[PDB]
């Protein structure tokens, strides 16, 4: 019932700025300290900052590496907490999580996280091609369809089928960076009857370019 | 800072079995107030980390009694009895006695029964041709172990360059893997040939699983 949701990620240049937001619900927000933790493939999980309570005069504490560049703040009325980031560096690249300072002594509830990429390379929305049967005989769980997502930057890209309604047997390999771009594939398996009679589409989202791409695989 | 080193780095375990993750810190985590703030978290593929154990041994809400933790000086341990599919992911240890720090993480993999792959080959979509390249995809679905080799043959001849292989994380349900091999050619290279074949060799067989199409 406790809910925490961050937003505001994307691609930034060095040394630019960026602000993240976190909205909590399901608990008396004002009674808890709030935290920001980031995860990068170079340094793993790293605590960034914390901001305490009203009675504490909203005392804040930052990790040595972001001290003087990042500012954390809260707004108890709207159950939100923000993270202002300035003079960003490549090292600041990673997924940023908003977490609650639990009464039990640990960060108990985390949000889904929002990704941040600090780079001098620009954003490129993905290209999506259909992976279709390839005209063959039914011998592999009954028909397999997919969406090939190529040439995008930065990461991540999320893929869903039938807007999420279709979630059984969905397979999405991890992205691979080559020639300066990422690409991945997402495939789903469905009964050779429920297709093409029925509609199957893939939903490819790319936060950095704020695009949602909907493609329906037809027999063609 | 306080460094937290976890071992092992990767942990293969059979369903229903027992797994054990350790966490060692560079200094004592005993706080002046007498508590030790060492915690454990589980992060499943795609999901954010979830708290399992707080203050060395207290289980968080909804955390089954299968997860138990202990401590002794600078050494801490997380134990998972009766391991089950849903348990896959990365487990992290963290401390909040001093400036909060986290360990490197331990990926828990489900050691399950071998499963032979199902191969599907998708010729390039005409929609890709104007990009200047063509991608033929060979999808190997629901197999285990993870290791697999895909070979590509263009008109009988083996083609090694232009290939990109990538895997999925282990599936929460049946604990299998899927992987796709993508052969990318220049548009004209693709049209100067007619047979495209990918052969997959997995532990589950001697003879290559072959799939191919002709234009
Ligand atoms: C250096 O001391 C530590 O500073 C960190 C950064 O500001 C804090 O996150 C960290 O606090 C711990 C414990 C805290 O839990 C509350 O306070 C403790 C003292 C109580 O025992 C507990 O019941 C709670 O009221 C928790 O919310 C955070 C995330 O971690 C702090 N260490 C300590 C030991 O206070």
């Amino acid at each position: 019932e406790v809910k925490v949701e961050e937003s505001g990620g994307g691609l930034v240049q060095p040394g630019g700025s960026m602000k993240l937001s976190c909205v909590a619900s399901g608990f008396t927000f004002s009674n808890y300290w709030m935290e920001w933790v980031r995860q990068s493939p170079e340094k793993g999980l790293e605590w960034v900052a914390e901001i305490r309570l009203k009675s504490n005069n909203y005392a804040t504490h930052y990790a040595e590496s972001v001290k003087g560049r990042f500012t954390i703040s809260r707004d108890d009325s709207k159950s939100s907490v923000y993270l202002q980031m300035n003079n960003l560096r490549a090292e600041d690249t990673g997924i940023y999580y908003c977490t609650r300072g639990g009464a039990v002594g640990a960060m108990d509830y985390w949000g889904q996280g929002t990704s941040v990429t600090v780079s001098s390379a620009t954003t490129t929305a993905p290209s999506v091609y259909p992976l279709v049967p390839g005209c063959s005989d039914t011998s592999g769980s009954s028909v397999t369809l997919g969406c090939l997502v190529k040439g995008y930057f930065p990461e991540p890209v999320t893929v869903k089928w039938n807007y999420g309604a279709l979630s059984s047997g969905v397979r999405t390999v991890s992205s691979v960076l080559q020639s300066g771009f990422y690409s991945l594939s997402s495939l789903v398996t469905v009964p050779s009857s429920t297709w093409p009679s029925q509609t199957v589409i893939c939903n490819v989202a790319h936060p950095a370019s704020k695009v949602d791409l909907i493609k329906e695989p037809s027999g063609p | 800072d306080v460094v937290l080193t976890q071992t092992p780095l990767s942990l293969p375990v059979r369903l229903g079995d027992q797994a054990s993750i350790s966490c060692r810190s560079s200094q004592s985590l005993l706080h002046s107030d007498g508590n030790t703030y060492l915690h454990w978290y589980l992060q499943k593929p795609g999901q954010s980390p979830k708290l399992l154990i707080y203050k060395v041994s207290n289980r968080f809400s909804g955390v089954p009694d299968r997860f138990s933790g202990s401590g002794s000086g600078t050494d801490f341990t997380l134990k998972i009895s009766r391991v089950e599919a849903e348990d896959l992911g990365v487990y992290f240890c963290s401390q909040t006695t001093h400036v909060p720090t986290f360990g490197g993480g331990t990926k828990l993999e489900i050691k399950r029964a071998d499963a032979a792959p199902t191969v599907s080959i998708f010729p390039p979509s005409s929609e890709q041709l104007t990009s200047g390249g063509a991608s033929v995809v060979c999808f190997l679905n629901n197999f285990y172990p993870k290791d697999i080799n895909v070979k590509w043959k263009i008109d009988g001849s083996e083609r090694q360059n232009g290939v990109l292989n990538s895997w999925t994380d282990q599936d929460s349900k049946d604990s299998t893997y899927s992987m796709s091999s993508t052969l990318t050619l220049t548009k004209d290279e693709y049209e100067r040939h007619n047979s495209y074949t990918c052969e997959a060799t997995h532990k589950t067989s001697t003879s290559p699983i072959v799939k191919s199409f002709n234009r």
